[PDB]
């Protein structure tokens, strides 16, 4: 809906939350093999608040079966990793994030995954991405 | 349209479409957030009715105009937040009547120069962030002698392409000026010769400005002369980095007083760069998203009084005689290490919490060679087998092993040394608290966090005979089913205690006759269906009670006590205890 | 006045104050215990009546004469122990009638030597044990070669002080005699020149037989010749000990060819003896309670097939490449070690158990370098944080986490690699199962440990699904209330299902319909008060049921199905299910 | 009543346990001292069972109060420290065991330890020795 790409073993396409439709652009280069990825995830977007303690909120489902919460923090508030930590409120974000990944093996079917990011110091929600990877 | 926060004080107003600020603002509003709303243009007096104004958020609001008289009666703002607004050109005297700003965030404004920036007459402010503009020249302008309140200037993600002597005069002219600069981000390819000669800076950010190891390495040389209290380096993940990180790209930093070291992500790192001689004099070096692997032999002569680590990659436990090391920060460590015995005699506070450690022979003088430890943190961790009961360490204040697999506690008291300790957090280490002596020592404890375990045969038995001086114990989750007698009769002091999500099947009454000071005490979520008339009787300093989420037998004349007397204290009730659905605190029996 | 043990089989008569054998022992009795009795003699035809007799202890009775046919009618006995009994001299003959004897203890009865010890006819003969007796001569007799059965002859704790050429003769004249030989505690301080070409053993044991570095080491080096298959090393720590122990003490083992070395318990140590070069073509390298503190740099031409560390103090995980070895085990280590990556390409068995482990990434082929594991100890553990699901280690056949502290395993299918691992034990680990598809890809499962845990809501939920083969299922102590629709409608191979010491409410009769293999079913310990009618009616292969320590309801017609069925399958309950006193199974409703 | 010693901060004495009587003759040299002690302890008895997996329950009080059941294993039957691991039942035993410990601080007051040996591969009871342990 919002974006998708064809991997050789995977499908993945997000639109925004039902509840939460603030805007922003992802996109993967290149697409993600779920065997193992060297890539970058390409992000613009403005911001609706400091992401200076930006987290994100993973439900992720398989076939339904759903896993616990998982909290992926991605800027601690302190000598943080990433240049938009810095990133205020209304302000243009365009980055390239480089990651790498191997190794896992991951049950075929139908993947879900609501993406929520936080700003962990006032606790209100940036953005909501609704994510949908069929492996195989 | 202003989504109301706190009635006459905070109004949320982002993202309503408005084309001005709203007159239905009440007068005393001290926070109003309009961002992301099509403002164009900051109207003359549209903010005069805010005389108690404080904050005023105008992010992402398109505005290319500020009126000349648009912030006229806003004598008390003082922050003022324009992030994103293509204001461009500040015309004079854009910012009067802004007598009391003290934070100026003009964020994305693209301002061009400070110069013709009109803030010399902004005598309040002390904050200025003027990140991702067209600022292009490092100049600090003469009117910042007017600033004498000036402690920060964020230059961060400019277009600053070099440093000169000229540039920064203004320092040079007035070295009593407290100032810290944020330089992140700007392709910096050139520091003039003596550029930094009789400067003085609090904090000197460095972040993701070189490319090339040789323009870094020979940046770095020009920043001699200068005298910086903290000096921050590294790199960003998302940020073309450095091709190769020797030690020899910082031997300019020698030239450079350094009271402390901040070194952040770099792409490539080698060991040996934490152990160069250039921070020998550093008195407090820090490390955080480090790939550092080994942290080994670093010379005596080395000054430093604290040591930081965090979010790093060490293989193996650091190997550390420093004698003036007095604070050791050792966390989130990727990877799980296991500890190894240091000689730190000046070593007073100690956090290796978040690292999966593994700890054989908890605790004692011989583990860490210091007699003058007063905080200990070990939570999040594996292993922590106890062995000695911390004899050489009693000044210890601060105990942590929240989370951590704690073993053997139960079998000694293995706290007996701990005469001073203050606060004692063993919450979800999976203990089975089997050893009524387990406490024995702690006089002096105060906070006793010591959720998520049990008991055994799930009673509370009699472990707090010593600790007369508790004023907080939580006792949350830990599958209890009933009390032992005399429990709480010393705990003459303790103002809290929770007892929810257990499975309590009755209380005693004798348990709650000398909670002289008990202020709030939960009860909720157990399987408690009566209490023995008058059991909250001599609670006289009670303000907080909760007993919802238990099966309550509402028949009469049992339940006859406890609803009275929750109608009597209404006020003290948190929830509502309901009958297995009307309120306990709503039943008259006969 | 024997205690009766098995009747008619098993006679417990020790301690009694007896003077003679009882004739009250029945004919048939195959073991007798007449140890601490003043029987000071052993009468002939004392024992004639017991004809099936096969195990005969005589300890500590005082015997000073054997008469000439006190074991007349023994023909079957296969075990006799004299042990502590001052026979001293063994007249010819004293063992006839012994003709099934397979094991002879001897130990502290004052023997002087083998050459008159009258064993020469004893041909069924394997094991002698002459232990702690005057024994100062190592020859061995020559009627050893009418003893062909004899595999195993203990000489510890006697005066043998010499070994000579002569003293081996009869094992050189027969190199196909398999024997065993255990010298330890005896003062050897003289092995003749050549005393060992052309000797072939078993296994020798030397412990505890030296005082002197420099006698050691001139010992050893006359082993030359021996072919052993596993020689054992050490000394004890109630013993005195050698000043020093350096690895050219053992410069004489090169000349010795060794299978399989043991080196146990030395008072001193240095961790170069375990890389000495003599070691380098045993296939069974051992080590137990030795004071190695480093495991590093192993030369890759050693030819060890198996390595053994036990009770040991190592600091820090071994660094080892050894391409053929296909065993390790590393456990009960002193201290709390990391897991450090190995690149073992031939390792099939590893033993990591009870060392305080910390696992910073389980598992994958990068932690092992190797394709081939098909045993994986890592119990007793500290933090084992799971991060891969196994992939290139789908060889994996039996996997034990019992009592570490398992980290993120149900985070995802943590297992889903594993299709041919028969026995899984996550009990004690402190799982709180929260993902339905945590057991995915366990198709091959027979055995599920998992007691000790705890489920999402206490509700027991459809987690084995994938799991068609289990047939051993232990869900003891998992705090569980209630159980999901369904979660056992895929075990049609189950034999046993523990669900005892729970906290269960309520069965439906739906989740037994389909349990045609179950056993063995048990339930005591709960919260039960009521069962629905028929539960246990498709149950058609169950044998044993506990349902006890359950607050049954025993109104009518409620308990009419529960008290009906008990009493019909009486011989099936185990323990008594008794009403909130009567056992259920007695009680007739109208 | 069966033996006792006097240290500067301990006075250690022990009975038979009164359900077990077998006889055996433990000291230490010297006394021990619980602020620490480099010693022996000097074992001389004729045991009712092997030795091969001997190890001790210790139900321990402090003033009464209880601590759970420890179990110390001597011999695991395999490649064990002490030279009477090898002793069976009915043979002299006659050993000098050093010990050697520091550093624990003991609460003062009146402890009981009874001591109870087993067989671990016939469970069957050894001796069992009744300590009284005075501190201070
Ligand atoms: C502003 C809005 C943001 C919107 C998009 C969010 C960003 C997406 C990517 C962010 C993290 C990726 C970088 C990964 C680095 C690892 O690859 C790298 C770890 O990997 C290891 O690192 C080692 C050295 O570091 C070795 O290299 C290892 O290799 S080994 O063989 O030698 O041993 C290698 O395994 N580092 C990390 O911190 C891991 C933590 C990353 C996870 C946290 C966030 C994950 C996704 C966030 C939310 C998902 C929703 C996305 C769309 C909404
Ligand atoms: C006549 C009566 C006979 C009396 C015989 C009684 C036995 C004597 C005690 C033997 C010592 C036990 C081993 C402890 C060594 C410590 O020194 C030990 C060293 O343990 C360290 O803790 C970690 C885990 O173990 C690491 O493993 C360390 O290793 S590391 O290098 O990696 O860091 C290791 O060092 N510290 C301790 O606090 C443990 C407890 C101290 C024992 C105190 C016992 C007092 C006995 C009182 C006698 C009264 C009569 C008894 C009646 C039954
Ligand atoms: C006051 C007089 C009464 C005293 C009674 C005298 C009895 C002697 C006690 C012996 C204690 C030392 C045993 C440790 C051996 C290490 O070696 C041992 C190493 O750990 C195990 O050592 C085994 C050796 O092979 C295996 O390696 C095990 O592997 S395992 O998985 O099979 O289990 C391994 O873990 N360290 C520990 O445990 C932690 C340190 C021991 C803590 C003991 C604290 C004090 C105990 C005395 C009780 C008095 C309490 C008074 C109330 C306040
Ligand atoms: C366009 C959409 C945007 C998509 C962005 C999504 C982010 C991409 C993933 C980033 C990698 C995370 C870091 C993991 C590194 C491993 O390589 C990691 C290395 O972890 C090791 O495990 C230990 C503890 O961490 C030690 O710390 C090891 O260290 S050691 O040296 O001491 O032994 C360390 O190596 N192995 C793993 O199995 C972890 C899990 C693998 C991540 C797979 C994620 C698949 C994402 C699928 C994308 C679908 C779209 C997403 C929708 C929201
Ligand atoms: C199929 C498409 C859907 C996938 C969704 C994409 C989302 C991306 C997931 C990111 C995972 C990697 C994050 C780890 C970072 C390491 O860095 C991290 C190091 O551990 C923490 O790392 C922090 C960094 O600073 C702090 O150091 C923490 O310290 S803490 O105490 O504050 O917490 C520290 O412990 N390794 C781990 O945890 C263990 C390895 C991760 C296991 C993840 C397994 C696969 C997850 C994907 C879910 C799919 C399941 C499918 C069902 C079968
Ligand atoms: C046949 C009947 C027997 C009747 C009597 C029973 C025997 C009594 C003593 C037996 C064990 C004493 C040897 C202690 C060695 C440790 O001292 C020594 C540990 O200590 C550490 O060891 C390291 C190197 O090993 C370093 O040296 C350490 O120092 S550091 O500073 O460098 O780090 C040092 O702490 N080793 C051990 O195995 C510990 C395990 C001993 C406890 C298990 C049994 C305890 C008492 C048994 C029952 C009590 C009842 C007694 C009367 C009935
Ligand atoms: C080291 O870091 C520098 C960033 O600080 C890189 O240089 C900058 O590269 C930008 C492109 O990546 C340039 O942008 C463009 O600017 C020119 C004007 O000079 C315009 O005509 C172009 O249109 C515009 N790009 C686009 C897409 O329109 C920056 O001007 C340039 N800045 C400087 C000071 O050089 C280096 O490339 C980088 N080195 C490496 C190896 O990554
Ligand atoms: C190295 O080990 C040897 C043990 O195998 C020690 O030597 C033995 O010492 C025993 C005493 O400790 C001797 O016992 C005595 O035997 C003599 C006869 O030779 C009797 O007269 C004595 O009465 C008797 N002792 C008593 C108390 O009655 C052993 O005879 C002797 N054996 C040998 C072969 O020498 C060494 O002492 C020991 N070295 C060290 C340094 O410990
Ligand atoms: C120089 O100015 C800064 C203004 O921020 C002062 O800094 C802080 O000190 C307090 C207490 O020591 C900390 O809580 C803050 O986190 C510090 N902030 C920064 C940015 O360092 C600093 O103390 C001043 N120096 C003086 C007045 O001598
Ligand atoms: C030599 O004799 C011994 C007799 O004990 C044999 O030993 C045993 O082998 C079995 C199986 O391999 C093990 O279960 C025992 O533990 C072994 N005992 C000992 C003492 O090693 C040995 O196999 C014989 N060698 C032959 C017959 O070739
Ligand atoms: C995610 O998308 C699915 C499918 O369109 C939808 O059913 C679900 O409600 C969405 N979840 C959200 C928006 O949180
Ligand atoms: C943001 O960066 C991307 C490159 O990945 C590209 O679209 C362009 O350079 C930027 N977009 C803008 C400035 O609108
Ligand atoms: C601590 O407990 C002991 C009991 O052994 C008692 O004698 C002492 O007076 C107590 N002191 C304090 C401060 O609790
Ligand atoms: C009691 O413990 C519960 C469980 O963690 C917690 O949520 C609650 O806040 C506590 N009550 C207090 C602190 O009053
Ligand atoms: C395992 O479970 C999957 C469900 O995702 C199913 O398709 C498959 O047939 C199952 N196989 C076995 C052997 O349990
Ligand atoms: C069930 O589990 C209990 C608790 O450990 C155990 O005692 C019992 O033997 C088990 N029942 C079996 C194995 O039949
Ligand atoms: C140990 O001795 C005490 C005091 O004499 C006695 O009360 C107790 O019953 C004894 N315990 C035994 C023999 O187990
Ligand atoms: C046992 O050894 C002790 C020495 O500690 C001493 O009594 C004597 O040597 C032996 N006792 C005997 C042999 O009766």
């Amino acid at each position: 809906q919002q974006w998708f790409c064809n991997s050789s073993d995977a499908i993945i396409s997000y639109s925004y939350c039902d509840h939460l439709k603030f805007p922003i652009s992802i996109s993967s280069e290149p697409c993600i093999r779920l065997r193992g990825t060297n890539g970058f995830v390409h992000v613009e977007f403005i911001p609706r608040g400091n992401l200076k303690y930006l987290y994100f909120n993973l439900f992720i489902s398989v076939n339904s079966i759903e896993l616990p919460k998982r909290k992926e923090v991605l800027c601690h508030g302190h000598d943080d990793d990433y240049s938009f930590c810095r990133a205020l409120k209304g302000e243009t974000v365009n980055t390239s994030i480089p990651f790498s990944f191997e190794g896992i093996l991951f049950p075929k079917g139908h993947y879900r995954c609501v993406a929520e990011a936080i700003a962990g110091d006032t606790e209100e929600k940036l953005f909501c991405l609704n994510f949908t990877i069929i492996h195989r | 349209p202003c989504i109301e926060v706190v009635p006459n004080i905070t109004y949320q107003c982002m993202d309503q479409k408005l084309s001005k600020v709203p007159d239905d603002i009440p007068s005393s509003t001290k926070n109003i957030d309009l961002s992301f709303n099509p403002l164009k243009i900051l109207k003359s007096y549209s903010f005069s009715n805010f005389s108690e104004l404080q904050w005023l958020d105008l992010s992402r609001c398109e505005i290319e105009t500020i009126e000349d008289k648009a912030w006229h009666g806003l004598h008390h703002l003082s922050n003022l937040i324009l992030t994103g607004n293509p204001i461009q050109s500040f015309s004079p005297g854009s910012f009067s009547g802004l007598t009391s700003l003290e934070n100026l965030v003009a964020v994305e404004t693209k301002l061009a120069s400070l110069e013709s920036f009109p803030i010399g007459q902004l005598i309040t402010l002390k904050k200025l962030n003027v990140a991702h503009n067209f600022i292009h020249s490092c100049k600090l302008p003469a009117y910042f002698s007017n600033l004498t309140n000036l402690v920060h200037v964020d230059l961060s993600y400019n277009y600053i392409q070099t440093i000169t002597v000229n540039d920064l005069q203004f320092l040079r002219e007035n070295p009593q000026v407290n100032l810290s600069l944020d330089m992140s981000l700007n392709p910096i390819d050139f520091i003039q010769d003596q550029a930094f000669q009789g400067i003085k800076l609090h904090e000197l950010t460095l972040r993701g400005n070189f490319n090339s190891s040789n323009i870094m390495k020979t940046c770095l040389q020009n920043l001699a002369g200068l005298h910086v209290h903290r000096l921050i380096l590294g790199e960003f993940k998302d940020e073309r980095n450095l091709e190769i990180f020797e030690p020899s790209i910082m031997e300019g930093l020698c030239d450079v007083t350094i009271d402390e070291f901040r070194l952040t992500y770099t792409n490539d790192f080698s060991d040996d760069i934490v152990k160069f001689h250039c921070l020998a004099n550093v008195s407090a070096m820090s490390l955080a998203g480090v790939s550092i692997k080994y942290l080994e032999d670093v010379p005596k002569h080395f000054k430093w009084q604290s040591l930081s680590i965090i979010r790093c990659q060490l293989k193996q436990f650091p190997t550390l005689d420093l004698p003036f090391l007095k604070s050791l920060t050792l966390t989130m460590n990727k990877g799980s290490i296991s500890f190894k015995k240091v000689a730190l005699p000046s070593l007073s506070y100690l956090d290796l919490s978040r690292n999966a450690l593994s700890f054989s022979g908890c605790c004692s003088y011989s583990d860490l060679g210091t007699n003058s430890l007063r905080h200990l943190d070990l939570s999040f961790n594996g292993a922590i087998i106890m062995s000695a009961n911390f004899m050489g360490l009693e000044e210890l204040q601060h105990l942590d092993f929240q989370h951590s697999t704690l073993k053997r506690v139960t079998e000694f008291s293995a706290f007996l040394s701990l005469e001073k300790l203050l606060y004692l957090d063993i919450s979800y280490t999976n203990t089975k608290i089997d050893f009524d002596g387990i406490f024995l020592g702690l006089t002096s404890l105060n906070t006793l966090k010591m959720a998520g375990n049990s008991f055994k045969d799930n009673t509370l038995s009699n472990v707090f005979a010593n600790t007369t001086n508790l004023t907080f114990l939580d006792l949350s989750k830990c599958q209890l089913e009933q009390i032992s007698w005399g429990v709480f009769d010393t705990l003459h002091r303790l103002q809290l205690l929770n007892m929810s999500h257990n499975n309590l099947l009755f209380l005693d009454s004798s348990h709650y006759n000398q909670l002289y000071s008990l202020k709030e005490l939960a009860l909720d979520t157990n399987q408690l269906k009566s209490v023995p008339d008058g059991i909250f009787d001599r609670l006289t300093s009670l303000q907080k009670i909760w007993l919802h989420t238990n099966p309550w037998d509402c028949s009469c004349p049992r339940i006859d006590y406890l609803s009275r007397w929750l109608n009597k204290n209404s006020q003290k009730e948190q929830g509502s205890a309901k009958c297995s659905g009307k309120p306990v605190r709503s039943i008259i029996c006969p």
